[PDB]
RNA sequence: GUAUGUCUAAAUGCUCUUAUUUACUAACAAAAU
RNA sequence: GUUCGCGAAGCUUCGUGGACAUUUGGUCAAUUUGAAACAAUACAGAGAUGAUCAGCAGUUCCCCUGCAUAAGGAUGAACCGUUUUACAAAGAGAUUU
């Protein structure tokens, strides 16, 4: 069946929220202009203003990457079934 | 006593704490602090101050507020912030060490974070994986002024130096090699001691030398590479056994 | 998208309101140099010098460890010593390189042991295994210094070798060494036999080198 | 150059498709080669005509 | 919310003093700052050159902003006029030169750069304690003809504080009696010369 | 047409912190500022990079201590972006400049 | 920074005369300019054979040379060269003379022209 | 000033060169040639500098040696080059401090 | 477009010679009435 | 300190209850040991191809200059080497059970 048109609907809400947030944040990130617990004990988050001259994001430095396949699962690559001519 | 002993410390005064750079290079360079085009000296060079702590050592504004990691620059024997100084001017005792040993894993008795990795040479601030209160002494040719001495003397010199700084667990000179080994109960100490001893002389007043103790390189005090003859090994592992059966126990 | 800070009780400290800041890719972790969100707090308002977050989150997961202690979630051990307890009863390799550091960080299998750590399970059993198992004077004849001082200070400048077993101590005082011989392993001033000698091939082997 | 590029690129999956290969890597540089032969061939003027090639 | 705190000058220049020999490991992150503040500098720039203070004014004094660090410091509020008056003024000033001319046989042109590429720039410290700037470009006036421009005409902002005649001390408007403005125009008859 | 929602300018932002603070200055010490604070930074920027032997004048304009190898030149080259800040810096400094000598008895 | 640069920075004090002394002062102490054999960057003209392993290095083939004043000179007052250079294979100095009297150039212990 | 020698040995470069040995101390033992006649050098760290270079040299001139067209003469002639370099080296550690 | 790479343990002043240059670089470009 | 009330001495002074105002700052601590590069000396030394030379790409757990998705870096860096098995079928001869 062609899926239902209200699940479509929240499909689209959901992504398009998700990538609207993910937009924002690279926003953020880029240079230019324009609460929670830990175990039973309760503890408030912040974000501090730091100045505006220092590097916004003085972690990142451009650093390569290799990243792990981390592929447990066994991907199962299924299929089925004159030589001097080819 | 330190506390009883003296509140005041001042090692060095403010008007005379140090000059900033030693001319390597041509030019300097203002971003690194670091002379530039060009690397011809050694500079390593000896220290002009030094912790003589029965004197120095004190009440601080950090031992009011509860501080509790020690003065860097008191170690070194240069804290011109003195009674007014927020880092502690002690040479580390057992009780403190305590009251530190939940951060003495991240970072050193001075407040600053261990590495992961060990640095090549095994120069400075040792790591937060290897916890370690050993420390490899060098450069005891060149912190001597080049001194025919005996083996012996350079060891009891050491001792007198290393004492004073922290309770020793043991300590050898070695004339093959031409080194201090030197071990300490704590951590903590045996950074404090390290600290102090960096590019140290070790003559004394007595000695012929004493006015050009300044000239020469001082003390290369690092860290400990662990012995590989068999018994320290065997000591080494015995004393693992023991940690962990302590730490058992502590659990249950 | 960012998990959660998994900094100890101990670590944070013993009260019910703490405040901290969060530093998006703040500093580089410590084990994998690969930018992370620090987290620091002041612990009490008023008690001096700041907890930050000195490793990258995933990474503390892999080792299973307080995120500023450094030492285990569950038993607050370092790592080598948590491990070394669950080998006794194989322990973790960080790789010390530039490149394979930040990999192994990325990879999530919980390095070596903090799968026990982690489950109750695990945990439990192993520390249940565990108890199972569980149940002037010159001076002669391995220990440390600092433990004979002790005795000294104990019974009331302290030079001791090793390759040597030759304890030379030196109070400087008459009055220090009389009180000192009242009050009370061979100890003379400035099976016996099998001692002697054993002291000697000592001497022989400090003099040989 | 980057076109050139794209343009064998092409040419070798066209070919991936049309028959089964062991080791086929291999193959591939040969099959570039004679593709840069035939090019070769067209700016000349010659009749790019092999025997082998099926 | 609350507004700024108005710091004291002294402190700013405290500031700037301690980094002109910057190469400790103290003030690390304040050449960090320093680096980061290229962004803004030519803002900083065009905002001073905005404040040039016409010839009509010796010294003009202006607001500050400057980040604690020493890094960069912005001159903050923007030169707003009464416009009428700024053109009296300008002509004013024109008639002036004018005058100048005729009189000078030699008029001595700068030379530039007016201080040496060897020669750091002196600190601001060197010359205030200097005796009063010598006068700037206001014509001869004369109390029969401009009876009412006179006595403001030429001040740092045109037009006082606290005066019926404007706003007030955010400046932003401005109503004018008669005579007063009948005076600008005159005044203004080399620059505003329209058809 | 200008912006319709940018409220928020440079110096608000940079108010809003707790890093600036303000003060009322002469603007001659302003320029002065300007320049002396500008000079460090293309200095600053410039030991950063490296190169230690292109030196600032004090009038902004750069040019190498001794010849350079090619090597060093390669390293060295400065682009579009800091010989425009540089030539900005000269012409604030020219016109601070002029504004400092009426003030001194010189002009 | 820049290939073409007008005018290089010189210190406040600058006695240029001075400064030259010095450096002479300090061009005998010097390493490089006391010494012979100064390199150069050269084709080879002869087309010749390396006579130890016999490489062939053909005509117009760059090297990196060095180039030493012959002290005796041709006639009076024009002079000639030695012009090193090294086989590719094997590393034998060949050189090569500039005698002016034929407009062309001598072989020097280095190899054979054909 | 092609090819970098010529730039290095430019005049200004030499008189950068003198001022900081004037003020601060800063030489480069690399830069000039060894002497031939030891003491004529009061000074020790001068002395230690020099050391220091021609051991540099014998480095040097051992890392190269034992290449492996070991029958070409150049070798040879280094062999006797190593031990003037060794000799000059032992002559250096002199006895008067 | 003045290439490049490896290699590195931590005598003093004096003057006199010039109407020049043992000068070096070739990445850059290449025709006649 | 400001102050609005109470109680004692001579509107002046002490003794009190309140209101006003209320937890800054640090990812940092000042010289060698937590990591800057060029330079220098010595030694060699320049892509195909016989040689000389242009430019463009490409792969990468290499970067630099560059505002750059321009452009430029030794053809920017290292690539030029190692290279024996999804391996079976047929025939001939030989020793062991
Ligand atoms: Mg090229
Ligand atoms: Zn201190
Ligand atoms: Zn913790």
């Amino acid at each position: 069946p062609l899926p239902t048109k209200a699940e479509i609907q929240e499909c689209t809400a959901r992504t398009k929220s998700y990538i609207q947030r993910l937009v924002n944040a690279k926003l953020a990130n880029s240079n230019n202009r324009a609460l929670l617990l830990n175990n039973s004990h309760h503890i408030e988050v912040v974000s501090k203003q730091m100045d505006p001259l220092l590097p916004r994001f003085v972690g990142k430095k451009a650093r390569k990457v290799v990243a792990p396949t981390e592929n447990d699962e066994v991907v199962p690559v299924l299929h089925m079934d004159d030589p001097n001519e080819w | 006593s330190w506390r009883d002993k003296s509140a005041k410390v001042q090692v060095k005064e403010s008007e005379l704490p140090s000059s900033i750079p030693a001319q390597t290079g041509l030019t300097f360079n203002i971003w690194y602090n670091k002379w530039s085009q060009g690397f011809a000296g050694n500079t390593r060079f000896v220290s002009p101050f030094a912790l003589q702590p029965q004197l120095h050592s004190g009440k601080t504004r950090g031992d009011n507020d509860g501080q509790l990691f020690f003065c860097l620059f008191f170690a070194k024997g240069m804290c011109c912030l003195g009674p007014k100084c927020e880092y502690l001017h002690h040479i580390p005792d057992e009780e403190d060490i305590g009251k530190l040993a939940l951060r003495t894993e991240a970072l050193d008795c001075f407040g600053r974070e261990k590495f992961a990795d060990y640095r090549e040479d095994m120069g400075g601030i040792g790591s937060f994986r290897k916890k370690n209160k050993t420390l490899y002494v060098g450069g005891i040719d060149g912190a001597l002024n080049s001194k025919h001495l005996k083996p012996a003397q350079i060891e009891s010199r050491i001792r007198f130096v290393f004492s004073r700084l922290g309770d020793i667990d043991r300590i050898r000179y070695v004339e093959s090699k031409n080194c201090g080994f030197v071990k300490f109960k704590y951590q903590a100490n045996a950074e404090f001691a390290k600290e102090a001893m960096s590019n140290q002389t070790l003559l004394l007043p007595s000695d012929k030398e004493w006015d050009d103790r300044r000239e020469g390189t001082g003390l290369l005090v690092k860290w400990a590479n662990e012995d590989p003859d068999p018994a320290a090994q065997k000591r080494l592992q015995e004393e693992l056994k023991l940690e962990s059966l302590n730490m058992m126990v502590h659990l249950i | 998208n960012e998990p959660p800070p998994n900094i100890c009780e101990q670590c944070l400290g013993d009260e019910a309101n703490i405040r901290m800041t969060k530093i998006p890719q703040g500093s580089e972790c410590k084990i994998c140099t690969l930018p992370f969100t620090l987290y620091h707090f002041k612990t009490s308002k008023r008690s001096n010098n700041i907890i930050k977050t000195l490793i990258c989150v995933r990474c503390a997961t892999q080792r299973n460890i307080c995120q500023c202690c450094m030492l285990d979630s569950r038993w607050h051990i370092p790592i080598q010593l948590r491990d070394h307890l669950i080998s006794l009863v194989v322990m973790t390799e960080e790789a010390k390189n530039d490149m394979m550091k930040r990999f192994l960080s990325l990879k999530n299998v919980k390095l070596g042991g903090a799968q026990i750590t982690s489950d109750p399970s695990e945990a439990d059993n192993i520390v249940d295994k565990l108890k199972n198992i569980l149940l002037s004077f010159f001076l002669y004849n391995s220990i440390p210094e600092w433990k004979i001082t002790d005795t000294v200070s104990q019974l009331l400048s302290l030079i001791v070798n090793h390759k040597a077993k030759c304890g030379g101590l030196r109070f400087q005082s008459s009055e220090l060494g009389e009180r000192f011989v009242s009050k009370i392993f061979i100890i003379p001033w400035s099976t016996a036999e099998n001692i002697k000698l054993s002291l000697s091939l000592n001497k022989l082997i400090q003099l040989e080198l | 150059a980057y076109y050139d590029l794209e343009l064998r690129n092409s040419v070798m999956d066209d070919i991936l498709e049309m028959m089964p290969e062991s080791i086929r890597q291999k193959k591939a540089r040969t099959i570039l080669q004679h593709l840069s032969e035939a090019w070769r061939c067209w700016k000349a003027n010659i009749p790019w005509d092999v025997p082998g090639m099926p | 919310y609350t507004p700024k705190a108005e710091m004291p000058p002294e402190h700013l220049r405290k500031i700037i003093n301690t980094h002109s020999d910057m190469a400790s490991k103290m003030y690390n992150t304040d050449k960090k700052a320093f680096l980061g503040a290229l962004k803004y500098l030519p803002h900083a720039i065009l905002k001073l050159l905005e404040n040039m203070p016409h010839p009509w004014e010796q010294a003009k004094e202006v607001k500050v902003l400057y980040h604690t660090s020493g890094a960069i410091t912005f001159v903050n509020e923007t030169p707003r006029v009464i416009e009428p008056v700024y053109t009296a003024q300008w002509s004013a000033t024109w008639i002036a030169m004018r005058r100048e001319k005729r009189d000078r046989t030699h008029f001595k042109r700068m030379r530039f750069p007016p201080f040496d590429d060897d020669e750091p720039p002196l600190s601001y410290e060197q010359h205030i304690e200097n005796i009063e700037p010598l006068d700037p470009i206001n014509l001869p006036l004369d109390s029969q003809d401009d009876e009412y421009v006179k006595d403001w005409l030429y001040d740092s902002r045109p037009l006082e504080e606290d005066s019926k005649k404007v706003n007030g001390t955010s400046y932003k408007k401005w109503s004018f009696d008669l005579p007063e403005m009948s005076n600008l125009y005159r005044l203004s008859t080399p620059l505003r010369d329209e058809v | 047409l200008p912006t319709n929602h940018n409220k928020t300018k440079l110096l608000k932002s940079l108010k809003n912190t707790k890093y600036f603070q303000q003060t009322t200055i002469d603007w001659v010490e302003a320029g002065l500022q300007l320049c002396r604070q500008g000079h460090n930074m293309l200095n600053l920027l410039i030991h950063r990079k490296g190169l230690t032997y292109l030196h600032l004048d004090y009038n902004f304009n750069l040019k190498p201590t001794k010849t350079l190898t090619t090597k060093e030149r390669k390293k060295s080259r400065l682009g579009n972006s800091f010989h425009l800040m540089r030539e900005l810096l000269k012409m604030m400094k020219l016109i601070v400049d002029t504004h400092v000598q009426f003030r001194l008895g010189n002009v | 920074s820049e290939r073409k640069a007008i005018n290089k920075y010189y210190p406040p004090d600058y006695n240029p005369l001075e400064a030259e002394k010095l450096s002479r002062k300090m061009a005998k102490k010097l390493k490089t300019m006391n010494k012979s054999h100064a390199s150069i960057r050269l084709m080879t003209p002869f087309s010749m054979r390396c006579l130890e392993c016999n490489e062939y290095i053909p005509k117009s083939r760059k090297f990196n040379g060095k180039k030493e004043l012959l002290k005796e000179k041709y006639l009076d007052s024009i002079k000639i060269y030695r012009l090193t250079i090294s086989c590719p294979r094997c590393a034998n100095s060949i050189a090569f003379r500039t005698d002016p009297g034929n407009s062309d150039y001598v072989m020097e212990v280095g190899g054979v022209r054909n | 000033m092609s090819r970098n020698v010529d730039k290095a040995n430019s005049v200004l470069v030499r008189f950068q060169e003198q001022q900081a040995e004037s003020a601060g101390g800063y030489k480069d033992y690399s830069r000039y040639q060894r002497p031939r006649n030891v003491s004529k050098v009061k000074s020790i760290k001068e002395a230690n500098e020099w050391k220091r270079q021609v051991s540099k040299e014998i480095k040097q001139k051992s890392t190269r040696i034992y290449d492996p067209s070991l029958n070409e003469m150049q070798i040879a002639e280094l062999n006797d080059e190593l031990n003037n370099l060794f000799k000059e080296w032992k002559r250096w550690q002199w006895h008067i401090d």
